[PDB]
RNA sequence: AGGUUUUGCGCGAGUGUUUGGGUGUAAAACCCGCACGCGUAAUGAAAGUGAACGUAGGUGAGAGCUUCGGCGCAUCAUCGA
RNA sequence: AGACUAAUCGAACCAUCUAGUAGCUGGUUACCGCCGAAGUUUCCCUCAGGAUAGCAGUGUCGACCUUCAGUUUUAUGAGGU
RNA sequence: UUAACUGAACGUGGGCAUUCGAAUGUAUCGACACUAGUGGGCCAUUUUUGGUAAGCAGAACUGGCGAUGCGGGAUGAACCG
RNA sequence: AGGUGUCCUAAGGGGGGCUCAUGGAGAACAGAAAUCUCCAGUAGAACAAAAGGGUAAAAGUCCCCUUGAUUUUGAUUUUCAGUGGAAUACAAACCAUGAAAGUGUGGCCUAUCGAUCCUUUAGUCCCUCGAAAUUUGAGGCUAGAGGUGCCAGAAAAGUUACCACAGGGAUAACUGGCUUGUGGCGGCCAAGCGUUCAUAGCGACGUCGCUUUUUGAUCCUUCGAUGUCGGCUCUUCCUAUCAUACCGAAGCAGAAUUCGGUAAGCGUUGGAUUGUUCACCCACUAAUAGGGAACGUGAGCUGGGUUUAGACCGUCGUGAGACAG
């Protein structure tokens, strides 16, 4: 229903939408897990630079 | 009984400011003593206007203060109780003394480098503590995006509450008469 | 099943709670829907008489 | 009802925009395209299972309709379109009625 | 009360049981006093009603307040203006209705007397032709003055 | 809902009255019309042409624009709790000029002159009006006017 | 989650670090800036076009100031560009 | 016989979709202070329900704007009980 | 617009409180924003429709009860104070 | 007490001349009623239709010319939230009529009608089909038409006695409450019946009451339930008195009867048919009166009737099924 002036709503939560919800939790986790791989790549490639031309 | 139509009946204005900021609290006790001490009815306007909200207290350009400037008030000392912004459109700033509640870090430096000094407001009230000499501004205080709402209806001529713009939002039935009828 | 049908009883009580308002008068009314001919020249009267008023004060001395 | 087979009246064409002569005829829809977006439509929804898909009107009450006249310029031939209200006998070109000749 | 003997009471100034107050009888007010005739009682006073209201029971409105007169300082810096300026020229003005009697009667708060010492009629609320108590009963308003005072 | 047409109710307040049937008198047809005069509304059985509604049968108004037959005039009426502005086209048959205000128009020139004459004179004067005042002293002489004695009647049967 | 009105706060023709990168006493705190969002220009179905005659106009009110002649904020009514 | 199909039949029993929907009945947790209603208008497969106007509260702002009024008086219109 | 600077609307300049031109009150001026509950009512004096009538059914103006205690009518939502 | 879903190329627009309904007096056939003449005639006629208003050198009636029933958009009025058929006054064009002033934007005024989506026609010669051009096709922009009568506008046939759920005393079927039309009972007047004789015994035309053992009218209480016919058994109350006590009156000789008063102390039955309440017969007797108590009385009985589910018939229905048969 309607009972003043409001802007016409429309929201998509008519299915299930709880089953597909994600929330980040792990994104300071996730940094640190990149930048262990970042520095491992370095060390492999010993002289070379850690990229591409 | 007393047969009475009204009765316990409160005050329309505020008496105080809502806000919590400590040096704002020391204003207003420096006008509270003015305002009861003098006579100048300059002095009773600028304590009312301490109390205000932010939308009722509208920031005020440098285009705005040179439109006052004109016709023999090039040396008079101007007051704004809010704070004073800076205008692209002007290029030749006019010398003048500014007393503001704050300023924006462009309008002051322009201000001072066009020969001008700027005021506080507890400056102002030790060089002029009856108000001679100045001018009071006020901004404009319907040029608010949401005023353009208010008061919607038919023959009103109003803005409307819609999620986007184009063809297909709210222009076939009621706006025209080729669908229908027109407002 | 049946109800009442209509009534008058408490509406002019409510009508004088709040005051029967009758909107204020100015100065000068609006010109919406006077006769358009008189309205083209009155527009041009206006018009002349403000290039003059203005030359008083470099000329003509009414 | 009956109205004359001749009339005239103003023109809107671009070289007459006055009275001119014009010639009264009956308005005829004409017959429903294949190829209207409408109709394309439409006949993509009705395939397939599903049954009826749109409402299909019963409640009549009218008995009568508007008669449209249609009118062309004898000068620039450009078309006119004028309504008449509701009437159940309706003919163009019909005998003048007469007075005072009471003959039964 | 219906709504327009209730208006009119209030133009009066009667609020309140048993308040009173003086008014100067012309055609524009006789008229205004004949409508509310079932919740008033009035007459003509005389020197000694007039003089006993005053002291006993004077009040003076000073801005929007209710004070006592006990000093002839109030009264002047009200009503000097006018030439008023001790409580024996209050009393003149009003019992023998002068230029500025509209000034005067309106500076007394309306008065607030208590009941009558000694009762009313066995049926105070027929007019005092038909042995009540409302309506005007001319002179004989001094005798309930001396009960309510 | 009951019926509700344009002229519904007007069976004796838009016929003309007793013998007053038949020609228009043509001064109706004399008279001048300005902006801003005050007029007051009168509807014509005899003419069907700008015609006004019954509501605004015996009002009073204001003109507020000036046409080749008709005037244009400014009332205000009362729906429930307020007040609106509405205005109406009638034909001339229908509106006459009002004496409401003449009285007025007659006190200020009146006032004019009295207020000249007493300032070249030396005399202040009222300028305003009173309400009637109560009767003053007088005396009535009996002479060759003595006072009859009445009493009240016994009953009696007419018929 | 998405709207709206009102109160407090920062900056103000701009505003918003945290998708990401640097760093750390390690899920905190601190630092960085390319894009992007909203705002700065509207109107038409569209092709398209796109905001100063004037000290950014005239008239009636208007707090405050004033060299006492006047200047006139906000806002309201009205005629124009 | 709408009879019987594990005390279950005009369509058995068990788990899941499922916290199925209800314009309908029931309940909904400390104190003090100030203000204080409606059952009426228009539209709706509307009549035990909604939207819309009215009645009510709260926040303010403009001046503390010679400003108003369920009233009397004077002059002057309309009405068919 | 008129045969016509003749009119019509809007104005400059000047004159008029030696009194700003009925009574009483002002114990409450104007404008805006956001929103709650309600949308089953009933009683009475006077005026009134249907019905033999009804503690029946239906309207108009005003006052009440609902939402309200207190003194009377022994008791008694609506009566008198 | 009545009306509408239409009707009209004139029954729309302009101009001009005339006066209507009816009455009196006259004229071959001709008369109550044909056609002709004079006088009087305030509308008593006519104006498409319901009713109200309006109209006399017209708004009636006859004659002459025509298509303002046309084009482009705005303002205002009624119902009204001042949102969505009908009406009013101007502006800008092109016309019609009259010598002219003028009048004309449909019918003398108050009723005579229809959104979004879709289809179809008229209009400019206009915009787009997104790699580029030209011709077909499709899509837009402005105005009408096809219709929703439940008329602010869903696309729609029944049955349930085999039945289900959420509710309602906002709403029926029983007691109780207000009323008393109808039912029952009681008075007043006096034309008349009574052999003469209004009132021994009666009472026409009229008129005033009472009662709640009839039946209606209403819907206040009860739908999270007050056990719904009749009989049997048992107690008590009312009087508008059938019998019994003691009395007044008569068109009361005796016998038998009829009208009235005080009076509810005491009684008021045995059976055939019917489920019966009610009724109708046979017989005894002093008499076989009328009523209430939640239409007294089902944790007092009974279960014949009514009123669940099985079954038959008649009428009805295509059918499932219906019937105060
Ligand atoms: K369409
Ligand atoms: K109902
Ligand atoms: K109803
Ligand atoms: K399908
Ligand atoms: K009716
Ligand atoms: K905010
Ligand atoms: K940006
Ligand atoms: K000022
Ligand atoms: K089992
Ligand atoms: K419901
Ligand atoms: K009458
Ligand atoms: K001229
Ligand atoms: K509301
Ligand atoms: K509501
Ligand atoms: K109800
Ligand atoms: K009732
Ligand atoms: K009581
Ligand atoms: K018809
Ligand atoms: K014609
Ligand atoms: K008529
Ligand atoms: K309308
Ligand atoms: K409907
Ligand atoms: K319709
Ligand atoms: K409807
Ligand atoms: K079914
Ligand atoms: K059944
Ligand atoms: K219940
Ligand atoms: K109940
Ligand atoms: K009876
Ligand atoms: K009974
Ligand atoms: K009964
Ligand atoms: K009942
Ligand atoms: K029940
Ligand atoms: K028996
Ligand atoms: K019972
Ligand atoms: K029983
Ligand atoms: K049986
Ligand atoms: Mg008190
Ligand atoms: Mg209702
Ligand atoms: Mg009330
Ligand atoms: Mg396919
Ligand atoms: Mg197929
Ligand atoms: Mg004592
Ligand atoms: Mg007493
Ligand atoms: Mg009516
Ligand atoms: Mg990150
Ligand atoms: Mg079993
Ligand atoms: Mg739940
Ligand atoms: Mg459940
Ligand atoms: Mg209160
Ligand atoms: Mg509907
Ligand atoms: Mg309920
Ligand atoms: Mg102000
Ligand atoms: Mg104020
Ligand atoms: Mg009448
Ligand atoms: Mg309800
Ligand atoms: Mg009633
Ligand atoms: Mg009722
Ligand atoms: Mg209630
Ligand atoms: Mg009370
Ligand atoms: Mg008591
Ligand atoms: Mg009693
Ligand atoms: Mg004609
Ligand atoms: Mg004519
Ligand atoms: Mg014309
Ligand atoms: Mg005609
Ligand atoms: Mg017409
Ligand atoms: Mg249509
Ligand atoms: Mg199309
Ligand atoms: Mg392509
Ligand atoms: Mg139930
Ligand atoms: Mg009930
Ligand atoms: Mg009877
Ligand atoms: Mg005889
Ligand atoms: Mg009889
Ligand atoms: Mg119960
Ligand atoms: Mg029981
Ligand atoms: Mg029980
Ligand atoms: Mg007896
Ligand atoms: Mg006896
Ligand atoms: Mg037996
Ligand atoms: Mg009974
Ligand atoms: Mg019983
Ligand atoms: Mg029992
Ligand atoms: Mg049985
Ligand atoms: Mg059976
Ligand atoms: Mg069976
Ligand atoms: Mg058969
Ligand atoms: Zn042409």
């Amino acid at each position: 229903a309607i009972k003043h002036n409001q802007q016409i709503p429309n929201n998509h939560f008519r299915k299930h939408w709880q089953r597909r919800v994600r929330c980040h939790f792990d994104q300071p986790g996730k940094k640190v897990t990149r930048r262990l791989a970042r520095r491992a790549k370095a060390a492999a490639l010993a002289p070379r630079p850690v990229d591409k031309l | 009984g007393i047969d009475l139509r009204w009765k316990h009946v409160r005050s329309s204005h505020r008496k105080a400011p809502k806000s919590d900021n400590v040096y704002l609290k020391l204003l207003v006790k420096l006008y509270r003593f003015l305002a009861r001490r003098t006579e100048a009815p300059f002095n009773k306007v600028v304590l009312r206007r301490l109390f205000m909200s932010r939308i009722n207290r509208p920031p005020v350009s440098l285009s705005r203060i040179a439109r006052n400037l004109k016709n023999g008030n090039e040396k008079k000392t101007v007051v704004v109780v809010a704070t004073v912004t800076d205008d692209n459109r002007l290029l030749q700033v006019p010398k003048m003394e500014v007393a503001a509640l704050r300023f924006t870090a462009k309008a002051r430096a322009r201000i001072e480098a066009a020969g001008g000094r700027t005021l506080t407001l507890d400056q102002l009230a030790l060089e002029k503590p009856t108000g001679a000499n100045t001018l009071l501004l006020r901004g404009p205080k319907n040029a608010r995006e949401a005023v353009k709402h208010f008061g919607f209806g038919p023959h009103k001529h109003k803005k409307p509450y819609v999620r986007s713009k184009g063809r297909k939002f709210e222009r076939a039935r009621g706006r025209r008469r080729s669908r229908g009828f027109k407002v | 099943a049946k109800s009442k049908n209509s009534s008058q009883h408490n509406q002019s009580r409510k009508a004088h709670r709040n005051g029967i308002k009758k909107p204020k008068t100015q100065r000068y009314p609006s010109l919406k829907g006077t006769d358009p001919k008189f309205r083209r020249n009155h527009r041009h009267a206006l018009h002349g008489t403000a290039k003059a008023l203005k030359e008083f004060k470099e000329g003509k001395r009414e | 009802v009956n109205v004359p087979k001749t009339r005239k009246t103003f023109c809107k064409g671009k070289d007459c925009q006055k009275h001119t002569l014009h010639k009264v005829t009956q308005y005829k829809a004409g017959k429903a395209s294949a190829f209207a977006q409408g109709k394309r439509r439409y006949d993509r929804k009705q395939s397939g299972y599903g049954g009826q898909t749109k409402p299909v009107f019963h409640k009549k009450a009218k008995t009568t309709k508007k008669i449209v006249l249609r009118l062309e310029c004898s000068v620039c031939k450009t078309k006119k379109q004028l309504p008449l209200k509701r009437c159940k006998h309706f003919e163009l070109g019909g005998d003048k009625k007469t007075k005072g000749a009471a003959l039964v | 009360i219906p709504p327009k003997p209730r208006k009119i009471l209030q133009l009066l100034r009667l609020r309140q049981i048993n308040n009173g107050v003086f008014v100067k009888v012309t055609k524009a007010t006789a008229e205004m006093i004949k409508i509310v005739e079932p919740w008033v009682a009035y007459g003509y006073p005389n020197l000694k009603s007039v003089r006993e209201l005053i002291y006993k029971r004077g009040y003076g409105k000073v801005n929007g307040q209710r004070i006592p007169l006990t000093d002839n300082a109030i009264i002047e810096e009200n009503l000097g203006k006018y030439g008023i300026i001790c409580i024996e020229d209050l009393i003149h003005e009003i019992f023998t209705v002068g230029p500025n009697f509209k000034q005067a009667a309106n500076f007394l708060w309306p008065f607030k007397l208590s009941n009558p010492n000694g009762g009313f009629r066995p049926r105070k609320f027929k007019h005092f032709i038909e042995g009540g108590d409302l309506g005007n009963r001319e002179e004989h308003i001094n005798a309930l003055i001396r009960a309510m005072n | 809902g009951h019926a509700a047409g344009l002229r519904s109710g007007t069976r004796y307040a838009f016929s003309r009255g007793f013998r007053k049937h038949g020609q228009i008198p043509l001064s109706t047809y004399l008279r001048t019309y300005r902006v801003g005069d005050i007029v007051d509304i009168k509807v014509n059985g005899a003419v069907q042409k700008g015609m006004p509604h019954k509501f605004y049968h015996g009002k009073t108004g204001v003109v507020y624009n000036v046409t080749k037959s008709a005037v244009g005039v400014i009332v205000y009426k009362r729906v429930k709790h307020r007040y609106i502005e509405k205005r109406i086209n009638v034909r001339i048959e229908h509106v006459k000029p009002s004496r409401s205000r003449e009285d007025f128009l007659r006190r200020v020139k009146e006032n004019a002159e009295l207020k000249k004459k007493a300032k070249a004179e030396g005399v202040p004067v009222q300028l305003k009006r009173q309400p009637a005042m109560p009767r003053e002293a007088h005396t009535v002489s009996i002479a060759d006017n003595k006072p009859v004695t009445l009493a009240p009647v016994a009953y009696e049967t007419t018929i």
